[PDB]
């Protein structure tokens, strides 16, 4: 039970401090807040998503801030800090005034037009990419890794991100939307080195299949994904009574044989060696296949088989009758039990569809690998974000100072009370520049007013202050870049986010 | 894995045994079932022949008493096949699971 | 898809369906319909129609005759 | 100490003996219901009026003329008898077998389980 202006305050109130301390933590140049547990447990992070947690949370809109944050933590995970900045910016500025000017409403609307102007300006301020040139992509990843200051192994993982994620990218609604991630498969591996890893075709099966009787290598036998229903039928097509006695053992187990084979001969109809048996797994099912000298890999996940559905690019087959390569094991394909470290790894490569690879990771060991993987995970996603979005923007204040002018130019032209949000919208761009001016550790009011001028003539197209260069700069020469969507994705959120709590005057239990 | 491949060699080796003497018993039961026919067949017609199974012996005519009793022969002759069929199948099974024990050991 | 202006009321029901991919007739006039909420699929019959094996073909025909 | 492991071995030996006996006997008792079931098919067949030689007493067998093939007994209740139709009698024979069947049945699950646990004690024995 909470009300109105006090909500509206608690909106501005909480969302203020919500938007805040992690901006000290923001920037490649940053300030890590300390976090103390009531027991005395200490934490040092630049991660708001992490910072969101140990702090005791009460304000349910702060919980809701954690929501769009986690919601964004789901999407990128980076900028979850940066998304809640601007809503904090947004909710702070227009709300109290314009609610004391009596409305969420004109505030609500104008962020539609706060959104589009930049969305427009985004397509203007962001420039297309070569996803064709991975180096044109690499610098982004070279840029993506280094705000949290990780380079060492990532410098390679940068490239390896480029490689698979363009391949792990095959997806179409017919408008060809590519979100596809789960295709990309990663491998914890002991030994090798962080500077040695790769992407192997199909989907390499690492996690739950070490299984040594897969044989080892499949030259061109098929791998078989069973939504069969390979389960032995104790009768003709059915499962007869159990075996409590000698008579039920002879007759029933015999008919259990046929249904395995007749399907496994349908499996043989696509000629495998490896059959990874998921539905209809039977102790006779593998044994027959093992009697068939068909290695039947059981006690297995359909997630593996979904990895294997993306390992051969295939589907999994409920059809008992007439099992096919294109049914399961699409394409010639491979299957190989590989030891990277000594861990057995099934590698099912050569998906029937091209753009087939999945990321092998070697560190000097699992951990220093996990160093790669975690950062590669960021590296690899920026790809499918650049692969998502083949436009990208000179960052910092360039990203920031661009639209406010058009926005103010709107507010000036729009000259409503919607102009007031476009004023409230204008400088909210510049807070991370303030943080960037924090990042350099300089005088913001100057650099703002300075960068304000930098948009008066240059129009801050490439010109922000970059706290890490310290100065108002071209962000193209300087090379500050993100795929446009990510900018918007950070930008889209806070609008709706602010607009979200812009709706709430009422908490009620 | 091996356990289920161990489980079939045990379930076979126990149940493969009985059918082997089971055919033997019926080969015997075929005999008197046939021979109990001859003894009353020895009397060329006897209507004070009593065909009866248990305690009661009801009066009947030896004829159908024999018609029963070559079948009783046959019936007691019959399952020996089944009881040999049950026999021969299991020895083939014990080595199969014994194999996937060993080959999956080797793989 | 197509134009945003080509949205049309259409005669009866344009299916959301899997069209017949076997070379299905793409027009059957005046359709007597079987609307199936029931999947046709298949099941394994250890012995289908006939018996005789005159061919290794005929070995596979029995369970195929279903 | 030393006798306790010696104790439970041949202990579980006998449960095998007991249950194998009980299923054997519950293999026995079922067999006479179909006997009561089948002897009625014969008496229907030949006819009421055929000479029946039934036991009289020890070594004694007594004759009689068959009558009332439709009048045939089911022994049930504590001390009670229901003579039943030629159809009905054969039914509860079948019934009380099946009553005995799972009665007979679960004995071997009980039978076979007691030996390996003797073995398990015999395993620890030579251990």
């Amino acid at each position: 039970r909470e009300s109105g202006r006090k909500v509206q305050s608690g909106n501005i109130n909480a969302a203020k401090t919500i938007a805040d301390i992690i901006r000290t933590c923001l920037g490649p140049k940053s300030m890590m807040k300390m976090l103390l547990d009531p027991m005395g447990g200490i934490v040092m992070t630049n991660d708001g998503n992490a910072i969101l947690r140990e702090i005791q949370v009460q304000h349910p809109a702060a919980k809701s801030m954690i929501e769009i944050s986690r919601t964004q933590d789901e999407e990128v995970g980076d900028g979850t800090t940066s998304v809640i900045i601007l809503a904090g910016e947004m909710l702070s500025v227009a709300e109290h005034f314009l609610e004391q000017q009596m409305h969420p409403t004109v505030v609500i609307s104008a962020y539609r037009k706060a959104l589009d102007d930049m969305i427009s300006t985004l397509k203007k301020i962001s420039i297309p990419v070569d996803i064709s040139d991975s180096d044109m992509m690499l610098n982004i990843i070279n840029s993506s890794i280094t705000t949290k200051a990780i380079s060492r192994w990532s410098s390679l993982a940068c490239n390896i991100a480029l490689d698979a994620v363009k391949m792990v990218q095959f997806e179409e609604n017919g408008r060809k939307e590519i979100d596809i991630k789960k295709y990309a498969r990663v491998e914890k591996i002991p030994g090798g080195i962080i500077e040695d890893s790769c992407v192997l075709r199909g989907v390499m099966i690492n996690k739950d299949v070490t299984h040594p009787r897969m044989r080892r290598y499949i030259k061109n036998p098929r791998i078989v994904l069973l939504d069969s229903s390979l389960e032995y039928k104790k009768g003709e097509s059915q499962t007869d009574i159990e075996i409590t006695r000698e008579e039920d053992f002879t007759r029933i187990l015999q008919m259990e044989e046929e249904y395995i084979q007749q399907l496994c001969e349908d499996i043989i109809q696509l000629k495998p060696d490896v059959v990874i048996t998921e539905k209809g797994i039977s102790d006779l099912a593998q044994h027959y296949l093992m009697r068939a000298n068909i290695t039947a890999i059981r006690r297995v996940r359909k997630t593996d088989n979904n990895r294997i559905a993306r390992a051969c690019g295939a589907r999994i087959v409920s059809r008992p009758e007439e099992l096919r390569e294109d049914d399961v094991g699409t394409g010639a394909g491979l299957l190989e039990i590989k030891k990277i470290g000594d861990e057995y790894f099934t590698f099912i490569t050569d998906c029937k569809d091209p753009k087939a690879c999945t990321i092998l990771l070697r560190g000097a060991s699992k951990e220093i690998l996990s160093e790669v993987e975690r950062n590669l995970q960021d590296a690899m996603q920026v790809c499918r974000n650049v692969l998502l979005d083949p436009q990208l923007v000179p960052g910092g204040g360039a990203s920031e100072m661009a639209v406010a002018h058009a926005l103010t130019e709107k507010s000036k032209a729009m000259t409503g009370v919607e102009q007031w949000p476009y004023r409230a919208v204008a400088q909210a761009l510049e807070v991370i520049p303030r943080t960037l001016i924090q990042n350099c550790g300089a005088s913001t009011i100057r650099l703002l007013t300075s960068l304000r001028a930098k948009h008066t003539q240059e129009n801050c197209e490439t010109w922000g202050v970059n706290g890490e260069t310290g100065t108002l700069v071209d962000m193209k020469e300087l090379g500050i870049w993100e795929p446009l969507a990510v900018k918007l994705q950070t930008y889209k959120t806070a609008v709706e986010t602010a607009v979200l709590l812009l709706r709430i005057d009422d908490i009620v239990s | 894995a091996f356990t289920e491949l161990q489980a079939k060699v045990i379930d076979t080796q126990q149940k493969v045994k009985l059918a082997d003497i089971q055919i033997e018993q019926l080969n015997r039961t075929k005999k008197h079932a046939h021979l109990t026919d001859t003894e009353i067949m020895t009397l060329v017609d006897e209507t004070n022949m009593y065909e009866g199974v248990g305690r009661m012996f009801i009066l009947q005519s030896k004829e159908a008493i024999h018609s029963q009793l070559l079948e009783k022969q046959k019936i007691a002759e019959e399952k020996i096949k089944e009881l040999e069929q049950k026999k021969s199948y299991l020895e083939r099974s014990v080595k199969e699971a014994e194999d996937n024990i060993r080959e999956m050991l080797m793989a | 898809g197509r134009s945003q202006m080509e949205s049309m009321l259409i005669s009866g029901y344009a299916l959301n369906c899997v069209v017949g991919s076997q070379g299905m007739p793409k027009r059957i006039v005046n359709a007597k319909i079987a609307c199936l909420d029931f999947s046709l699929q298949k099941t394994k019959m250890k012995l289908g129609v006939q018996v005789v094996i005159t061919d290794p073909e005929k070995l596979d025909q029995i369970r195929q005759r279903e | 100490n030393l006798p306790q492991l010696e104790m439970l071995k041949n202990q579980l030996d006998q449960e095998v003996e007991f249950l194998s006996t009980s299923i054997a006997q519950l293999k026995v008792v079922q067999t006479k219901y179909v006997e009561a079931k089948d002897c009625l098919n014969v008496l229907n067949k030949s006819n009421e009026g055929k000479e029946l030689l039934v036991p009289l007493t020890s070594s004694m067998y007594v004759p009689g003329k068959l009558h009332d093939v439709e009048h045939v007994l089911i022994d049930v209740g504590t001390g009670y008898y229901v003579e039943k139709t030629a159809e009905d009698a054969k039914d509860f024979f079948k019934r009380k077998i099946d009553f005995l069947t799972k009665q007979m049945e679960k004995i071997q699950p009980a039978l076979q389980e007691k030996h390996a646990m003797k073995q398990a004690v015999m395993e620890m024995m030579s251990q």
